[PDB]
């Protein structure tokens, strides 16, 4: 709206590799993570397809498009409750104490649902988990949703 | 300030003063910074040097701005001290969570955020508690040796 | 361990010592409610993970930004200079020295 | 320029101005090359290397053309600095498919072609990115050790 936020534009010019004000198809679902918003891949693979757009050939962007779509992604902000995550590992592990053993998180985030690289997750457990092979998903979830 | 330390601060008081007439001026040290390979020295980085001093840095105006920055610095041996009587039975490097629980549970300077500071760049071991000794190295001169 | 993953009715089976149990048609029917029920608090829960996830290989990519060039030049240097005279003199001069 | 490093470049200059003066000529460099064993050094090679700078090769002149050659040139120790972010959990050398992906996909400077000639001197286990070191060697003190 402007509040009209002008440096969703500069990061656009940060994430073009030729310069020319355009960015393909591919990297909008990255990009809009890092806008601030939080599209399952699915979703963004659908309105791609929802609207005769295929990710399968070259694509080129304009600034015209990527905004609209930046604002049409940014209603589902609202699915992003803290409870629910905490209270998914919660259900995932016994005893009253938040620990997901090592391997359980990492399997599961690798094959169940959006396939995540295992270099991804070890990126993302690196420092959470110590030596005792035990995360502690308190700690883990609120370092999670710092970035 | 032990007499010996006193005596380094004088060594590096004359280093710095290369007209040796007991007054560290911006052009000594410039040219101590030239000396050391800096070609590319600041006029704004003497300036902020001197600035921190209310008068021409003698002995004594060096002295005293070094202990007022330091004022709680720690020789090498009394740092092994402390670290021999938290590991009594010698030889080993004490445990990396046996030393950021007793530094919170024991003072406020031990609290955690400072205890993430201090295993960021004093490495893992360092950080951790199990190395020992390469933090005191540190402590007493600065940077990766 | 297996039906760990899936946006499947973690209600309509039943394990026990020799064997699973499961549903259809009705249980069958429930479950198959279940399972959309998940893609939604799954689909949904799946994006922040992604999404999150290459928020974390930004904060890599970024840290490595410089370490890279500084590699990157460090070795070009090599490649110009190995060739050079005066260098292989340094070299095999380098050592005599203290 | 570390000043360790400068001492070096100036302790190299101190061996081949074997008149001592200050000023390496053409003199100074035949009789380094002939005391390291080299009878037929051409005084085209000579000529080549004053050739290089527009004046006399003080220790100002040596130190300016070096830079501008090793643009880059990087101390054994950031080198293993940075092969110990690639290989986070040490001690292993890190795989050949790893170092030619994260070249590429990175930077431009890590272009295929480009690691075809990294593999090309830097043999294979430095080429492939599983030992690691011995290239930290050679790109600061170049040729087989």
């Amino acid at each position: 709206s402007k509040a009209a936020a002008d440096d969703f534009k500069e990061a656009f010019l940060l994430f073009d590799r030729t310069g020319d004000a355009k960015i393909t198809a591919s990297q909008v679902g990255d990009i809009a993570r890092a806008l601030g918003q939080n599209p399952t891949n699915a979703e963004i693979n659908k309105i791609l397809g929802n609207p005769s757009k295929e990710e399968m050939n070259a694509a080129a962007i304009t600034f015209e498009e990527f905004l609209p779509m930046l604002q049409a992604a940014a209603n589902n902000k609202d699915q992003g409750t803290f409870e629910d995550f905490v209270e998914g590992l919660r259900v995932f592990d016994k005893e009253g104490n938040g620990t997901v053993m090592g391997a359980e998180l990492r399997h599961v985030l690798a094959t169940l649902g959006e396939k995540m690289t295992e270099e991804e997750v070890e990126e993302l457990m690196k420092g959470q988990e110590d030596s005792n092979g035990c995360i502690n998903y308190e700690a883990f979830v609120k370092h999670i949703m710092s970035v | 300030f032990d007499e010996t330390e006193i005596e380094d601060f004088k060594e590096a008081f004359t280093v710095i003063d290369q007209n040796a007439d007991g007054i560290i001026d911006k052009d000594d040290l410039r040219e101590t910074f030239a000396a050391m390979g800096r070609l590319n020295v600041k006029n704004e980085e003497l300036d902020a040097m001197i600035k921190e001093a209310s008068g021409p840095i003698n002995f004594t105006v060096f002295l005293t701005m070094f202990g007022e920055k330091l004022k709680g610095a720690d020789p090498e041996d009394v740092i092994m001290g402390a670290f021999k009587v938290l590991d009594p039975d010698g030889k080993g490097s004490i445990k990396k969570s046996f030393l950021e629980e007793l530094l919170t549970t024991g003072g406020g300077r031990f609290t955690p955020e400072e205890i993430k500071n201090m295993w960021a760049a004093f490495p893992p071991d360092v950080a951790g508690n199990v190395d020992y000794k390469n933090i005191c190295y540190v402590i007493t001169h600065g940077e990766d040796a | 361990k297996l039906l760990g993953g899936g946006d499947v009715d973690h209600t309509q089976y039943a394990f026990g010592h020799t064997k699973v149990f499961f549903k259809a048609g009705l249980l069958g029917l429930l479950e198959e409610m279940r399972d959309d029920k998940l893609a939604e608090i799954i689909t949904a829960t799946q994006a922040r993970c992604r999404g999150f996830l290459m928020r974390v290989e930004y904060r890599a990519m970024v840290e490595r930004r410089e370490s890279i060039f500084c590699i990157q030049y460090n070795v070009r240097s090599f490649m110009n200079v190995k060739h050079w005279p005066w260098m292989k003199l340094f070299f095999k001069i380098k050592p005599l020295l203290k």
